[PDB]
């Protein structure tokens, strides 16, 4: 009851999701991604092309600060370095929340910790 | 006469060659200017970007 139909657009910076189905705020979207596929790679273009529509939808929400939150639920050795070092190419390291999670971290916490 | 035909054989050849030959020289030159013109507008994006990434990265780390 308390949710209503939203409808401020984002630029994700790819053109074929901005297009097709549209992602906007309060809306999921899961990227399915197969097993021996990347999903680190994908992932890392959404972050760092993360973008209001300065008045191009018809307005603005850069007049209120953008962030991002974190949290990887089991990471290896690659995976972990490779996030943190486009989040320098993303700028923001001073404004996110980071609740990463390993493998050598426990096994348990990788449900407590969503 | 016989040798004013000769002289109008050549006098047409030696025209259409170095008018040819002049729009070469000049379509070089047009897209040589043009070139260096564009490897420059190249460079001035990079330099803004890095300007614009430089100052964001200081507003945070501080």
């Amino acid at each position: 009851v308390a949710r209503r139909k939203p409808e401020q657009f984002i630029q994700t910076g790819i053109s074929t999701i901005d297009v097709m189905n549209t992602l906007v705020r309060g809306q999921k979207l899961p990227i399915f991604s197969g097993s021996g596929l990347p999903a680190n790679e994908i992932a890392a273009q959404i972050a760092r092309q993360a973008t209001v529509r300065p008045d191009l939808s018809g307005e603005g929400e850069k007049e209120e600060p953008f962030a991002v939150v974190f949290a990887a639920m089991g990471i290896t050795q690659r995976e972990l370095s490779y996030f943190i070092q486009e989040f320098e190419r993303t700028g923001a390291l001073s404004r996110s929340v980071l609740f990463l999670n390993k493998a050598d971290d426990p096994t348990i916490e990788r449900i407590l910790t969503p | 006469k016989l040798e004013a035909i000769l002289s109008q054989e050549v006098e047409a050849e030696i025209q259409a060659l170095l008018q040819e030959a002049e729009a070469k020289a000049e379509a070089v030159k047009r897209e040589a200017e043009e070139k260096a013109k564009a490897l420059l507008q190249a460079r001035e994006r990079a330099l803004e970007a890095q300007y614009r990434a430089a100052l964001r990265r200081a507003e945070s780390a501080g």
